[PDB]
């Protein structure tokens, strides 16, 4: 519609003046801006005592009931397999005879849905709705984490690695990065069995490597190899520490949490053949993912602020004062990578956007767990920097992912801040102007990588009036 | 082990201030050249020169050969030019 | 100037309504970017850079020692300097 | 300032869907905008 009726205006200019591309930039007369038809203390201690004390309630009964519409659809799919549970639980207990009936006692598949009611369910439910003070609080929060136990899955994995980086710690973030977080909505059922059976493998390994008998435990040994990197049981995990296992009790006890609540709500010439039977499974993969038809969804901005917060990390370490050789030389690398993924966004592509990501997560992973601990101190023993910036850039990963998932959607153009005019988004808008060159870069690369015929100055004059305007 | 005595001030608000301050300043210079570019746009978008260059060109000649009236005359000329935007919208329009 | 970019202007006429040249734009914002980066990074290498001092191990090449009871007179001085001073092999630091 | 606004929007917008031609005849009504303080004032006037 906007573009029927821009077309339409600028026919009616061509219609009325009828009564080189610098010439068509240089046209312009009054008769454009013409008017187109239109075109006593004890009280107030208590009062005040009161006031507080109703704030805090009401913050957190807020709190309360946003965690709660988090968990709106579980909640309501949880309600509604209870009640058919205790309406099924009865026959199944005298006998079991029919299944039809038993379901159909109170538009197949219903969303929401309403029917007869059984007061022993509301019973309970207002039971529990009747103690708010603290333990309303506590069930939504545990309600929430159970809904989300997929993420609570990635989370324990990544802090696993975060700690004890070792190549037997390592391999499995990079399935997580690489493999779960791209297959469809759900990953599938090997990747869970995968992530099972290999963290009962590890934790099994290490015990047996734990032993004292073996030849690298020798109390002389473990004492003069105390803080080098690379020692080789250091590096492949196996190295025995008082505290031997670190987030896998957890790790495991969280897999098989995760299983069991899907399991309980959903679906669970030689070298020739051998690669046509290995590749083809890839490439299926990779294609499946490329074309689909996914819901879209813009999270640009999130991702831009994680690598902000990322350099800001950076600059923190190097303050913190070797290791500065290697801060400066991610801070490069992090501008490279920003100004490569502002180009993806801009360009819209799908698939660049996939292989970037994958060079990514590989190269990151091979320089923070290897060539770091090379050059420097081992990455866990200190630099809570280096742990705090890997987490940061995880969740960058996260999104991207997420991301890539989605699918770009169209109409993306137009700074974020300007979409509506409150005080607060002037507030934000002056402050990001105030940042120092990111209004430069900002329009300097927009320049680039959109197509356009105005140069580079009338492109700069164009950004400049649009924000004053703002 | 010994170093050279070359700590002298170390970071820390040591030299991070400076480097502050540097890249401050030069963020700020070079928002020059974005900032209010569009104030100065009656002055450079110009379609045709041909009769200011004319002007200013005469100037110099009437000004080299000492017959200073005229040369009062003719800058009085071009401040007035410069002094009136419509005038010169209507003084730069592309000849026909 | 203004006048040098219209002449510049009339000699390459551009079609009309046309993508910018990718080649140009590339170079140019190329250019910009890596010199906005520079400014932004340099800074840092530089202060770095200069507070790169290495250890050097220094090691007592004399070591003298006296007994003195009261204010009287030495009674004992010995003084060691290059063959009785032993470096720590790594064998003897595994010792210890 | 609800017109210039609006033309600014509408240059990113056309910007956007590749018609370039009326990129440059909207930048060109801008920069004549910007050009003339009178017809500025014409334009900003408070609409009634
Ligand atoms: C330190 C280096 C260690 C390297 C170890 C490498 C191991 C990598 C792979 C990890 C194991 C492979 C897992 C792949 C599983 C794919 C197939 C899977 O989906 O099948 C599952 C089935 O999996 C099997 O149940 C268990 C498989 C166990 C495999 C053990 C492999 C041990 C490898 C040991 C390697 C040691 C190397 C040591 C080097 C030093 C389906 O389960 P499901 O049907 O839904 O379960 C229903 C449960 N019920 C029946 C009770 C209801
Ligand atoms: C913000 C304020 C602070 C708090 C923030 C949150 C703090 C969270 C603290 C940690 C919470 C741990 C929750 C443990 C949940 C156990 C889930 C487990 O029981 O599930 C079963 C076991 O799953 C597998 O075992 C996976 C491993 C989980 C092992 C958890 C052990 C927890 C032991 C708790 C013992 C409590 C004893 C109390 C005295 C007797 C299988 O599922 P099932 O019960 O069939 O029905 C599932 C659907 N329901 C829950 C809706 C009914
Ligand atoms: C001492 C240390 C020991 C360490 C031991 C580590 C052992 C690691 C072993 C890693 C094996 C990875 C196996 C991946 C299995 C994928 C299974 C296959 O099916 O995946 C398909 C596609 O696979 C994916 O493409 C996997 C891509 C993984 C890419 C990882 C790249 C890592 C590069 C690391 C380079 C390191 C260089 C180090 C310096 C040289 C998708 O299938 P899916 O959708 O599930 O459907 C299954 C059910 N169906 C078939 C019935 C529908
Ligand atoms: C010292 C400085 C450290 C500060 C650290 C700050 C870092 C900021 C980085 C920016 C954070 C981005 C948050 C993104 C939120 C996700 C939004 C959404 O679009 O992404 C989801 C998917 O994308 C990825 O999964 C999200 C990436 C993982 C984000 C984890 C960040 C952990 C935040 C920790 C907060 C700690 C708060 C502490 C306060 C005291 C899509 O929804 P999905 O979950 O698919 O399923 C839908 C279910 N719904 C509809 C009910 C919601
Ligand atoms: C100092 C630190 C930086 C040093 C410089 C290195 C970092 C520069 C990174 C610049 C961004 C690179 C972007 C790479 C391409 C991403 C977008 C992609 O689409 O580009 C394509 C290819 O681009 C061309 O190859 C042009 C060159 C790309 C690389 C630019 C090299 C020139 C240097 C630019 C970077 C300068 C950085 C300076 C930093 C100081 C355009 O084709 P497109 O129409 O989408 O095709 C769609 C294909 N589909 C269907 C699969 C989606
Ligand atoms: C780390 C190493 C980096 C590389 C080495 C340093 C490189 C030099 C530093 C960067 C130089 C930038 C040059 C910018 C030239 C701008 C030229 C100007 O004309 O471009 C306009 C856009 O320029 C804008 O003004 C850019 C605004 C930002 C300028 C300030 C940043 C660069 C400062 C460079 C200082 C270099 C000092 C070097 C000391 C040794 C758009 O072109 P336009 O005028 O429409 O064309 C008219 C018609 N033509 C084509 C026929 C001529
Ligand atoms: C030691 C201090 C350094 C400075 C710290 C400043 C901290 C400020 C903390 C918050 C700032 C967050 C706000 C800026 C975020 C913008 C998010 C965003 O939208 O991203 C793009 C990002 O802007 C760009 O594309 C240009 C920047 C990307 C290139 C990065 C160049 C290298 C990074 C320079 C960092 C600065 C260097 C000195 C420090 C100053 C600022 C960090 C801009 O918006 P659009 O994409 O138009 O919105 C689209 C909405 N769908």
């Amino acid at each position: 519609r906007q573009m029927k009726r821009i077309r339409a205006k600028q026919e009616k200019y061509r219609q009325s003046q009828a009564s080189d591309h610098a010439t068509v930039i240089h046209s312009g007369d009054y008769f454009l801006f013409e008017s187109d038809s239109e075109e006593h203390m004890m009280q107030r201690v208590l009062s005040t005592m009161q006031f507080l004390w109703v704030l805090g309630q009401a913050t957190v009964d807020g709190l309360t009931r946003w965690l709660r519409a988090f968990t709106k659809h579980h909640r309501t799919m949880s309600d509604v397999l209870c009640a058919e549970r205790y309406l099924l639980t009865q026959e199944l207990l005298r006998v079991g005879e029919v299944r039809r009936g038993v379901l159909d006692q109170l538009a197949s598949e219903l969303l929401l849905d309403r029917r007869l009611h059984i007061p022993e369910l509301e019973e309970a439910e207002r039971f529990e709705a009747q103690q708010g003070r603290t333990l309303r609080l506590l069930r939504a929060g545990y309600q929430c984490v159970a809904a989300h136990s997929e993420l609570l899955c990635y989370f324990i994995i990544i802090l696993n690695h975060m700690v004890t980086a070792s190549a037997a710690s390592l391999v499995l973030p990079v399935l997580v990065f690489l493999w779960a977080m791209l297959t469809i909505p759900r990953p599938s059922k090997r990747f869970w069995m995968t992530a099972i059976v290999f963290t009962e493998v590890m934790v099994v390994t290490k015990y047996l490597f734990q032993f004292g008998f073996f030849p690298w435990n020798s109390y002389v040994v473990l004492r003069r190899y105390e803080n080098k990197p690379y020692f080789p049981p250091r590096i492949l995990g196996l190295e025995k520490t008082d505290s031997y296992i670190k987030y896998d009790l957890v790790q495991l006890m969280a897999l098989f949490f995760h299983r069991s609540q899907l399991l309980c709500y959903g679906l669970w010439f030689c070298v020739s053949l051998a690669q046509s039977f290995y590749q083809p499974l890839q490439r299926f993969f990779h294609d499946i993912l490329h074309t689909k038809y996914r819901a879209a969804t813009d999270v640009y901005a999130l991702m831009f602020l994680a690598d902000i917060v990322d350099i800001i990390i950076i600059i923190f370490g190097f303050w913190a004062f070797q290791v500065p050789q290697a801060f400066l030389f991610m801070l490069l690398v992090q501008f490279g990578t920003m100004v490569i993924d502002r180009a993806l966004y801009l360009r819209k592509t799908v698939l660049g956007k996939l292989a970037f990501q994958v060079v990514l997560v590989v190269a990151i992973h091979i320089w923070m767990f290897f060539i770091l601990p090379a050059v420097t101190e081992r990455m866990f023993s200190q630099n809570a920097v280096a742990q705090l910036w890997y987490f940061v850039k995880c969740i960058y990963f996260a999104l991207s992912a997420y991301q890539i998932r989605c699918g770009y959607p169209t109409r993306i153009l137009g700074n974020f801040l300007t979409k509506k005019y409150n005080h607060l988004n002037l507030f934000l808008f002056q402050g990001f102007r105030l940042v120092p060159f990111l209004v430069e870069l900002r329009a300097v690369m927009d320049w680039v990588w959109t197509d356009t015929t105005l140069s580079l100055s009338n492109w700069m004059c164009v950004e400049d009036i649009y924000a004053n305007i703002f | 082990k010994v170093s050279p005595p070359s700590l002298g001030f170390l970071a820390g608000y040591g030299i991070v201030g400076l480097y502050v301050s540097i890249v401050l300043v030069v963020g700020k210079f070079v928002r020059g050249f974005f900032s209010e570019i569009s104030h100065s746009i009656m002055f450079e978008e110009l379609p045709c020169v041909d009769r200011i260059l004319k002007l200013c060109q005469d100037i110099f000649l009437v000004r080299e050969t000492r017959e200073l009236e005229l040369e009062e005359e003719l800058y009085a000329k071009l401040i007035f030019l410069y002094r009136s935007p419509e005038t010169m919208i209507k003084w730069t329009r592309e000849r026909e | 100037i203004i006048k040098c970019s219209r002449e510049t202007e009339k000699k390459y006429p551009q079609p009309k309504g046309q993508k910018k040249k990718k080649i140009v734009k590339y170079g140019m914002g190329g250019l910009i970017i890596l010199f906005l980066i520079a400014i932004i990074w340099f800074p840092l290498l530089f202060m770095s850079l200069i507070r790169s001092v290495v250890g050097v191990v220094n090691q007592p090449i004399d070591v003298t020692v006296t007994l003195k009871l009261g204010g009287y007179e030495p009674l004992f001085t010995m003084s060691a300097q290059q063959p009785s001073i032993v470096p720590f092999t790594p064998q003897a630091y595994e010792e210890l």
